[PDB]
């Protein structure tokens, strides 16, 4: 949200990661940063408060620092049990809100990094005959299990009518996701092309379909 | 030492829901408490805060004038009254303790309660073929669009075809309806000679469709 974190960090068991948290004068600049650990399917848990202080039970493997408008969570001796979403948080004095970063997914790597395979289908003749249009973006065999999906109508971003899944574990322990763009038939016919853009570990894989 | 949320569940758009959070700690009345929510697959969003004895309340602009935070210290209970609920309010709602040392931090969290804002009722899917485009392989599939509830079963050629088949987990849309897709990867040389049929069954709506998927 208001604070900026990298979507994904990863390392092998026993190795280290750093999670950056970027804000402004009115939040991180003037106020103390906390870090929250969210294990899969659980409530957040406080790890660190007042920038660098660990809560009870939290090992010295976890460390926090803060300089100006940025903060950093360090984790050394990575264990599979550390796999979680990590959130930075602080007070924002402009809005008088408690604010969070967008979350960082920590993967403790159990297999090689895999870029996603992307398949994009245009609307069927049958759906267009029913006066509707759905673009289907199928995303498979990626690891770690974190992607961002962006839709384009020619060169313009499309944010309306977008429905994207959370990544889910396939049988091979890689991840799958899908994204659906709802259009009018008129929108579909009027553009030169639509694109599904899948960003994984800082690289974008793009597929494009055209009504022609 | 714990917080436990209750009152979550299914509510129609425009409806109301009262969440409760029961606190075990004697110190409950001496601490600020908050509601934080998390939309499925998304980040934490702080919602509301209340002082020890309710003299001060804070709200995110996203819930201001629709939501009211309150507490009854005699019952060690925190409340969130949510009126005029919208689909974008669908989330796990957490109650948490807000404390100050040098600065602010949320040191104790409840388990969370799911709030689903939806008027989704039993509905069969529309099944559309995803035709193969005109590594010597073609992807073809079937779109299973706008059904409720889970689950649907998809097979290809009545289970004869398994290699190359990927049936994707369903998307739960803001509408509260599901969609899923199944894809099979086949040789481009096969498209002229082989028949590909996706077999879709949605038992709750008695919707069973065999859709032939052909080129173009
Ligand atoms: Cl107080
Ligand atoms: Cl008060
Ligand atoms: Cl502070």
């Amino acid at each position: 949200s208001v604070l900026t974190q990298p979507p994904s960090v990863s390392a092998a068991p026993g190795q280290k990661v750093a999670v950056s948290c970027s804000g402004s004068s009115s939040n991180i600049g003037s106020h103390y940063v906390s870090w929250y650990q969210q294990l899969p399917g659980t409530a957040p848990k406080l790890l660190i408060y007042d920038n660098s202080e660990r809560t009870s039970g939290i090992p010295d493997r976890f460390s926090g620092s803060k300089s100006g408008t940025s903060a950093t969570l360090g984790i050394t001796g990575l264990q599979t049990g550390d796999e979680a979403d990590y959130y930075c948080g602080t007070w924002d004095e402009l809005t008088s809100n408690l604010v969070f970063g967008g979350g960082t997914r920590l993967t403790v790597l159990g297999q090689p990094k895999a870029a996603p395979s992307v398949t994009l289908f245009p609307p069927s003749s049958e759906e267009l005959q029913a006066n509707k249009a759905t673009l289907v973006c199928l995303i498979s065999d990626f690891y770690p299990g974190a992607v961002t999906v962006a839709w384009k109508a020619d060169s313009s971003p499309v944010k309306a009518g977008v429905e994207t899944t959370t990544p889910s574990k396939q049988s091979n322990n890689k991840y799958a996701a899908s994204s659906y763009l709802s259009l009018t038939p008129e929108q579909w016919k009027s553009h030169r092309s639509y694109s599904c853009q899948v960003t994984h570990e800082g690289s974008t894989v793009e597929k494009t379909v055209a009504p022609t | 030492v714990q917080l436990l949320e209750s009152g979550g569940g299914l509510v129609r758009p425009g409806g109301s829901l009262r969440l409760s959070c029961a606190a075990s700690e004697f110190t409950f009345r001496y601490d600020y408490h908050v509601w934080v929510r998390q939309a499925p697959g998304k980040g934490l969003e702080w919602v509301s805060a209340i002082s020890g004895s309710g003299g001060s309340t804070y709200y995110a602009d996203s819930v201001k004038s629709r939501f009211t935070i309150s507490r009854d210290n005699s019952k060690n209970t925190l409340y969130l009254q949510m009126n005029s609920l919208r689909a974008e309010d669908t989330a796990v709602y957490y109650c948490a303790r807000l404390r100050a040392d040098l600065g602010l931090y949320m040191d104790l969290w409840g388990r969370g309660t799911l709030v689903t804002v939806s008027s989704a009722s039993t509905k069969g899917p529309s099944v559309f073929p995803l035709a193969p485009s005109s590594g010597g392989t073609a992807a073809l599939g079937c779109l299973v669009k706008d059904y409720f509830p889970e689950p649907v079963t998809v097979s290809w050629n009545s289970g004869a075809l398994t290699s190359g088949v990927h049936t994707f987990p369903a998307v739960l849309q803001s509408s509260g309806l599901y969609s899923l897709s199944s894809v099979v990867t086949v040789p481009s040389s096969s498209l002229g000679t082989q028949t590909y049929i996706c077999n879709v069954n949605h038992k709750p709506s008695n919707t069973k469709v065999d859709k032939r998927v052909e080129p173009k």
